[PDB]
């Protein structure tokens, strides 16, 4: 159950890179410095190759997952690429059945309570909150009452200024964008353990 | 006398005779090179003696015997900070908070090592973590 493996490493590196070589170097300093949940988004050129490369990190303790799914074609980029989990925003119940057949965890990026109920009827009680910058921390406590089963992993609008605002509202992990990735393979390490420090110590 | 010398070198350190305590830390290391304490103290004793380049050397052997003292990392990021390598010292303060995220010292002192390095962005985000870890 990814239910377990999230919860622990309360941070996911939502990684977007323009080239394939710059992708390798941004899973490098991220994983070497703190983060162990790596997300491989699909604005990346041929991310179904980068994941099949960085499989030697699954040994050393990494979770190379795919990101930003849009329909039932970027799950022809599915398990044969090495994806240990795939996410998206909200969309598409068939890639909850396309992965029901391949046996790999999916997470929708819910935004409205429709997206939350229509995807709870799926079975997914673990949700991404996208775009998290728009909904706000309000959306955690607001939905935690009537739906005491749904989890949230915010995506977007999560920086070190307001990271503990999401957590003690009540979330599972957080997905981080440019505030963690945008840099050189040294800024990318520094910015990553910068986050795991402000995360481990949310009072 | 693998432990007796360590305590002797302490007593000598307690009387300002730090150079004279430097021997008693060697003579303890000579009797057991794995005594993690004799290294950390000798490093802090060379740091006080300001045998600065050699001071980081014992602080390296200590992080070998017990590779998880936020004390030995923090006190190595200091020695390396004066020594000159504000990059390896920035790695040291980082490896220290990689062990202890409640280090208001290694956070501030890395905010300085970084605000002097270049990234005001990356020094800010440690300067604004040191505010969380102190009233």
């Amino acid at each position: 159950k990814m239910e377990e493996l999230f919860k622990k490493h309360k941070i996911v590196a939502v990684l977007r890179a323009n080239s394939v070589e710059e992708a390798k170097e941004k899973a490098l300093a991220v994983f070497r410095g703190g983060v162990h949940l790596i997300e491989i988004t699909f604005t990346v050129p041929d991310a179904d190759t980068v994941i099949k490369e960085l499989s030697f990190l699954k040994e050393k303790g990494a979770i190379i997952g795919a990101g930003t799914v849009t329909d039932k074609r970027q799950c022809k980029k599915a398990v044969e690429s090495g994806a240990e989990f795939i996410v998206s925003p909200h969309l598409d119940p068939e890639i909850s059945e396309f992965c029901k057949m391949e046996g790999v965890f999916y997470m929708p990026g819910v935004m409205t309570p429709t997206e939350l109920v229509k995807a709870m009827k799926l079975g997914h009680t673990i949700l991404k909150l996208f775009p998290g910058e728009v909904v706000g921390p309000q959306f955690v406590k607001a939905m935690k009452g009537p739906f005491p089963n749904v989890k949230f992993v915010p995506t977007g609008g999560v920086n070190d200024q307001n990271v503990c605002e999401w957590f003690k509202a009540g979330v599972l992990a957080v997905g981080v964008g440019s505030a963690l990735v945008k840099g050189t393979p040294e800024q990318v390490e520094m910015l990553a353990v910068l986050f795991v420090a402000k995360i481990a110590g949310c009072t | 006398s693998a432990l007796a010398y360590v305590m002797l070198g302490l007593l000598l350190s307690l009387l300002n005779r730090l150079s004279l305590a430097a021997e008693a830390y060697k003579k303890a290391i000579e009797l057991d090179p794995n005594d993690a304490l004799a290294w950390l103290l000798l490093g802090s004793v060379l740091e006080k003696l300001k045998r600065l380049d050699e001071a980081a050397e014992a602080y390296k052997k200590a992080i070998e015997l017990k590779p998880n003292d936020a004390s030995a990392w923090k006190e190595l990021g200091k020695v390396l900070e004066k020594l000159g390598r504000l990059d390896e010292a920035a790695k040291a303060y980082a490896e220290a908070i990689k062990l202890d995220p409640s280090d208001a010292e290694a956070a501030k002192e890395l905010g300085k090592v970084l605000e002097k390095l270049g990234q005001l962005e990356l020094a800010e985000r440690a300067y604004q973590l040191a505010i969380e870890l102190d009233p």
